[PDB]
RNA sequence: GCCCGUCGCUAGUACCGAUUGAAUGGCUUAGUGAGGCCUCAGGAUCUGCCAGAGCGGA
RNA sequence: GGACUUUUACUUUGAAAAAAUUAGAGUGUUCAAAGCAGGCGUAUUGCUCGAAUAUAUUAGCAUGGAAUAAUAGAAUAGGACG
RNA sequence: UAUCUGGUUGAUCCUGCCAGUAGUCAUAUGCUUGUCUCAAAGAUUAAGCCAUGCAUGUCUAAGUAUAAGCAAUUUAUACAGUGAAACUGCGAAUGGCUCAUUAAAUCAGUUAUCGUUUAUUUGAUAGUUCACAUGGUAUAACUGUGGUAAUUCUAGAGCUAAUACAUGCUUAAAAUCUCGACCCUUUGGAAGAGAUGUAUUUAUUAGAUAAAAAAUCAAUGUCUUCGGACUCUUUGAUGAUUCAUAAUAACUUUUCGAAUCGCAUGGCCUUGUGCUGGCGAUGGUUCAUUCAAAUUUCUGCCCUAUCAACUUUCGAUGGUAGGAUAGUGGCCUACCAUGGUUUCAACGGGUAACGGGGAAUAAGGGUUCGAUUCCGGAGAGGGAGCCUGAGAAACGGCUACCA
RNA sequence: GUGAACAGCCUCUAGUUGAUAGAAUAAUGUAGAUAAGGGAAGUCGGCAAAAUAGAUCCGUAACUUCGGGAUAAGGAUUGGC
């Protein structure tokens, strides 16, 4: 998703308060503020080298990343500038003293610093209410192949 | 009255929620302003914990910043060229947060010319001093250049004139002016 | 629920302030001030039942509408008065002077000072902040806003306070080896020492401590009170200087010497 | 017994919404409002009583109402108040200028009169410059106080150019 | 010896059943829609900056 | 402080944990259910011990463990180190 | 605190139930009832209905007293004691009651506010404003004349107050900015004029630190030991921010910056009722603090498939923009995308369902209950709507409907 | 031209204006209209009559030979510029 246009909306899409010049002349044309998350966590090159725009991207944007931090796969892409993450879990009943399959899925809005896959494991960090259902904001990726390559052509 | 709970709607799943307690003072929402332009008329919110607010609606004079000369006049607003939400604001000219207007460019052209005295497009001793220890900066731009001999500066409204009782905002300047642009006489 | 709630139900009551289950319904709740509403002794709960001046409700105004009472050198007529830790109260009949400082099993302590002692008190900086107009300001864990203070001021440290003005006379860091009182907690009324301090960037710092008889815990950052150098403390320490014994150790010590 | 409420224009009764600060409506609560029944303000038939001020005399003076003649209740209070029903401008000192009412107590008659407010007294200019003091007096008071920061971080910074020396 | 099913007397329970049956409670399309609130107006009379006049306030 | 880190289950320890209830120490309510009092002289001007402790578990946080059980890696090398 | 006994056969050992036995912080009932201490109690049915009474009022030396009130004597020709009424203020959002609703709701433990509001308490914080020996009316109580069968119903007329209503003066030093009458040709310098508290809205600049050095371009700072040269003055917090804080240009039906009250009355002369000054009350903007609030993260519920697909008429999932709110957020609105849940049981149906603390039963494991003394949530016949206020969608507040 | 249309209504080309006539406007008729409130009580019987009506969008039961029932039922909308 994103990954062109940077345009597109009928809105000039545009970060608050970072101010380009017109006659002083830039050879870099935007100026384009970022920070780093915090907690341990790097705010990825793409963040700076990208074009993009978005204000829900905690590196580039105005949310913050703050209480729990989650572990989950990426079960669903369809969602543009947000997916849907299975963590997966294990339930203990004491009567039983087993344990029994659980999951919760979770909605959570990938900055477009991230390309994302299904499948790919994903580090998902706490931010205020963004939409309806997200809560979360991806931060780290921790599957960069997910077993792409081992599918071949023929020879 | 009108509530922003989100008690009602639904549920992730599309489930349908029960009603349950009442509605509360306090998940309240009100109706828009739907600022206008014109003789200034302003009523007043009363909101939560005392907190007046200001609601425009006819306000016909408003505070513009000029974005890359570091200097600001309150001017008139002209009407609405543009809006990103709905089309019905730029006819019916409602002002509203980035709501695109045109002002008056005449305070700026009053001050351009004396802080400058270039004349856009178209003799006192420290006067020529300040006015040679300035230029080099006066070249400014074609895009504000030209519309200044219309005699209307392409503003944006930068604030929520319903909310805070005053219309304010930046001239329309580099990539936004031209991006506007593009949209403003492709649509025209 | 529609307001501020008014009353407190006593069993909902605190229960370092040591209040009996019948005698009455409601515990008096604190009133807004310096002490939050869990961890603070009201005037009344101490005038009456600490130290048993005076027996009724009626009887505790009928004193502190005389002027008699007074923390921290001001007169605090309210009867509720959310009185607390490193709190100075001075009766000037019977010229007792009272820090209101905690036992090692986790109360409120009625200790007496010195008419000198009374007149200065310790508290913990609960933030540093850069006020308006340039000033910056320190607060502390008693709600004292202090200005122009020194930058080598930071926050979880202590400060020395005047009483008669306000200002600070010293300020001891929080360093490793600092004698520390503990509020909170189940090891709240342990006192001292500062091994460690581990970091938890996210949150609740763990402060490892041992007092001197050589035993040791761990407790959460916000629970260290730094109260002074090591084996030096700033004020004075109430009778056993928050050591803890264990139920046995306690039980030797009550079933050998005193009495019988 | 529906009182009439000018500005109805109606010859009729009709309920309506009544608040603070409008009649016939006494607010028993802080924001109460109440329906009530009004009786509309053009006159007719239907009226048991009517309400007449008179705007000019008459060749006939009538009983109880020209010929006869009444006192006002309370006479001027406050200070310029007595200086505008008697006209004194500043100067003329009312104090004696205050109006007195009498009364007797089983043959004790006796004496008592108003308490001027909004004088100016000796004891209220006392209050004024008091005020004007302690704001100035304060005001300094905290530009020393910034002052001894001031040479407080500023011979705290000779202390770390000092140390520069110890490197 | 045990023992089965129809038939038949008595009592109880449930079922199916015309009545386009009935009642209770809860959601709901459509139609109508009190009321307060927001807003556009209005302006009984009453003031603002003794013939009289302008444009703001109640 | 920079630069990176395959991810899990489990088990240790801890911090944070309302009272009342419960388990339970203390105290002779005259016994007792209770209650959290009281107990000592110099009983005409005071002294003084108390109001303990434990339980709290599934999840969350912090920590020692690396067995059992999952998980990923180099094969059309698009491999590892410098 | 790990227990069985009786009942199928002619007898038998089994299966398996019935019955016996035991306790119940479990109700009911019946017989019987002397004493001390302790004390649950119209929850279960019907959150069904209600006669009457009562359950929320409130004043200090200290906001307003001319009661035609009482009372003094005792100093008060302005007032002063005491003080009904009325204005002003605050409270009335606590308490108390009940469990109707409610099954991802509430709730519990655990988080979040870098997502917000907060009277009050506490601690700080105000020289800057254009008659100042202190500026204006407009009113209750009251007085009198009235209407009604009828109520805490009120009309007309005549008074009079304020910490109510509404206005409106004030104060040091200095400094940095802009403009700038003149003379001046030089790197050029200038009297004098305005602006500058705080709050509001906007935009722009600072808010550094990741180890070291160089040419050029425009503007333009501070020193000449006259060619040139040049800072080790700012450096706050957090895991992390556009944070605290600061500065520049303007903006505003300009927020605030005392027109207030109780006690005492003491200095200081150049003797003008001149100029000062004590102990504290009530206020006042901002910040903190506290009392709260509202959302909020992870994980956790009973029966049911004779409920398998659910959600998006008309928001369902997400994006962008605005509106709205105290604030975030499909909270609402425009355009846009086609999404979100589920056999790891969604969705639906039921609950004689408020949830938790806890309760009973005592090998363990479990089973069963919790309306109910504590916390949390809901509601005041049913629904909605709203005024007042810091705080209510209040019901011993109002408005409407249905009953 | 309107319109789905060779419907109806109006028109062009063409073709008629032919059917005893005048004057009145009672009853009773033939043919067409409308009636307050009630709503089949009229009647062998709703006979007659009234109500319905097009399109676009929403919605649609029993039952069934699964093809149907279906325009089921029941709704909303409609001009001009
Ligand atoms: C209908 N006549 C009877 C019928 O009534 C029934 O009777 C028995 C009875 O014979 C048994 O009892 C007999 O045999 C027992 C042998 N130990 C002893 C007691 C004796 N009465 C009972 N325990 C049970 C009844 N249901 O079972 C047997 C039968 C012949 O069918
Ligand atoms: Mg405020
Ligand atoms: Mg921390
Ligand atoms: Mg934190
Ligand atoms: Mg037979
Ligand atoms: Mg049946
Ligand atoms: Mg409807
Ligand atoms: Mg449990
Ligand atoms: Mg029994
Ligand atoms: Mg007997
Ligand atoms: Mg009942
Ligand atoms: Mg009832
Ligand atoms: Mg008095
Ligand atoms: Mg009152
Ligand atoms: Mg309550
Ligand atoms: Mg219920
Ligand atoms: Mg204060
Ligand atoms: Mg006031
Ligand atoms: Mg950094
Ligand atoms: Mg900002
Ligand atoms: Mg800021
Ligand atoms: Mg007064
Ligand atoms: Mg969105
Ligand atoms: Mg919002
Ligand atoms: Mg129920
Ligand atoms: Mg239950
Ligand atoms: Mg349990
Ligand atoms: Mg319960
Ligand atoms: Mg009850
Ligand atoms: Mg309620
Ligand atoms: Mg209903
Ligand atoms: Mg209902
Ligand atoms: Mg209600
Ligand atoms: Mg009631
Ligand atoms: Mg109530
Ligand atoms: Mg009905
Ligand atoms: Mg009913
Ligand atoms: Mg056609
Ligand atoms: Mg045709
Ligand atoms: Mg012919
Ligand atoms: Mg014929
Ligand atoms: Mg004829
Ligand atoms: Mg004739
Ligand atoms: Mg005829
Ligand atoms: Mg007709
Ligand atoms: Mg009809
Ligand atoms: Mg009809
Ligand atoms: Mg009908
Ligand atoms: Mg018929
Ligand atoms: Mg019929
Ligand atoms: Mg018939
Ligand atoms: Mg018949
Ligand atoms: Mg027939
Ligand atoms: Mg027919
Ligand atoms: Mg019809
Ligand atoms: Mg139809
Ligand atoms: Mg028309």
């Amino acid at each position: 998703s994103t990954e062109l246009t940077v345009q597109s909306e009928r809105a000039f899409q545009k970060q608050p308060h970072i101010f380009n010049n017109p006659k002083v002349k830039t050879s870099k044309r935007t100026k384009r503020w970022y920070k780093n998350a915090g907690l341990g966590f790097k705010t990825p090159k793409t963040a700076i080298e990208g074009s993009y725009i978005d204000k829900k991207c905690p590196f580039t944007g105005l949310v913050s990343i703050r209480g729990k931090i989650l572990t989950g796969t990426v079960v669903s892409t369809k969602m543009h500038r947000t997916i849907v993450i299975r963590r997966a879990y294990l339930h203990y009943i004491p009567k039983y003293n087993r344990y029994e399959k659980r999951h919760k899925n979770v909605p959570v809005h990938v900055s477009p610093a991230f390309r994302v896959q299904v499948g790919d494991i994903v580090t998902v960090g706490q931010c205020r209410p963004i939409s309806k259902t997200v809560r979360f904001n991806v931060v780290k990726v921790s599957a960069a192949a997910g077993k792409a390559n081992k599918q071949f052509a023929k020879f | 009255g009108i509530s922003r709970d989100s008690r009602h709607k639904r549920s992730a799943t599309g489930a349908k929620r029960a009603q349950f307690r009442k509605k509360r003072k306090f998940e309240l929402g009100r109706q828009p302003a739907n600022t206008k332009i014109g003789a200034k008329r302003i009523h007043s919110v009363r909101t939560r914990g005392g907190n007046k607010k200001y609601r425009a609606l006819r306000i016909e004079t408003g505070n513009f910043s000029w974005a890359s000369e570091g200097i600001s006049k309150k001017t008139r607003i002209a009407g609405v060229v543009y809006h990103p939400s709905n089309n019905e604001l730029v006819r019916t000219n409602t002002l509203t947060k980035a709501a695109i207007v045109q002002i008056d460019a005449t305070p700026f052209r009053q001050w351009f010319e004396a802080h400058y005295g270039q004349t856009l497009g178209k003799k006192s001793k420290n006067a020529e001093r300040k006015w040679a220890a300035r230029a080099a900066s006066a070249k400014i731009e074609s895009s504000v250049e030209s519309q200044f001999s219309a005699g209307r500066l392409y503003a944006c409204i930068s604030s929520r004139p319903g909310q805070s009782g005053r219309c304010d905002g930046y001239i329309l300047e580099g990539e936004e002016l031209a991006f506007y642009l593009r949209r403003l006489t492709a649509k025209k | 629920a529609r307001g501020p709630k008014k009353h407190l139900k006593r069993l909902a009551a605190p229960h370092h302030w040591l209040l009996d289950k019948l005698s009455g319904c409601y515990a008096p709740r604190p009133s807004a001030g310096p002490h939050k509403l869990r961890e603070s002794l009201p005037l009344i709960v101490f005038l009456r039942n600490r130290l048993k001046y005076a027996l009724n409700g009626r009887e505790v105004k009928a004193i502190l509408m005389q002027r008699h009472v007074k923390v921290d050198g001001k007169v605090r007529t309210d009867t509720t008065y959310p009185a607390g830790f490193m709190d100075v109260i001075t009766l000037d009949a019977t010229n007792e002077n009272f820090r209101l400082v905690y036992d090692v099993k986790g109360r409120f302590a009625v200790h007496r000072i010195t008419d000198e002692e009374a007149s200065y008190k310790l508290g913990k900086v609960k933030k540093v902040q850069l006020g308006k107009k340039g000033v910056p300001y320190v607060v502390t864990h008693d709600g004292r806003t202090i200005r122009y203070p020194d930058p080598n001021i930071k926050v979880n440290d202590t400060v020395k306070i005047d009483l008669a003005s306000g200002k600070i006379t010293d300020f001891i860091k929080f360093d490793a080896g600092k004698l520390v009182y503990v509020t909170g907690g189940r090891n709240l009324g342990r006192i001292g020492t500062i091994v460690h301090k581990e970091r938890h960037d996210g949150g609740f710092d763990l402060v490892h401590i041992k007092d001197s008889l050589d035993n040791t815990f761990v407790t959460r950052l916000n629970n260290v009170f730094v109260i002074g150098e090591q084996g030096k403390p700033y004020i004075s320490l109430p009778k056993g200087k928050g050591i803890k014994l264990s139920i046995a150790e306690e039980r030797d010590r009550r079933r050998a010497q005193q009495g019988l | 017994g529906f009182p009439m409420k000018q500005g109805v224009l109606l010859p009729t009764r009709i309920k309506l919404l009544l608040t603070k600060n409008v009649s016939c409506y006494r607010p028993r609560r802080d924001g109460e409002r109440k329906r009530k029944s009004v009786r509309g303000a053009i006159v007719g038939p239907d009226l048991a009583v009517l309400a007449l001020v008179i705007v000019k005399k008459g060749e006939q003076e009538l009983e109880g109402l020209t010929d006869t003649t009444v006192p006002k209740r309370l006479g001027p209070k406050r200070a310029n108040n007595i200086r505008k029903f008697f006209g004194l401008s500043k100067e003329d000192d009312v104090r004696d200028f205050v109006i007195r009412r009498e009364v007797t107590k089983g043959e004790k008659t006796y004496t008592k009169a108003p308490k001027i407010q909004r004088l100016v007294t000796p004891q209220r200019l006392q209050r004024k410059r008091h005020q004007r003091a302690l704001k100035v007096r304060n005001a300094q008071a905290q530009r020393e106080a910034a002052a001894e920061y001031a040479q407080l971080l500023a011979k705290r910074l000779s202390e770390r150019k000092a140390e520069k020396a110890e490197i």
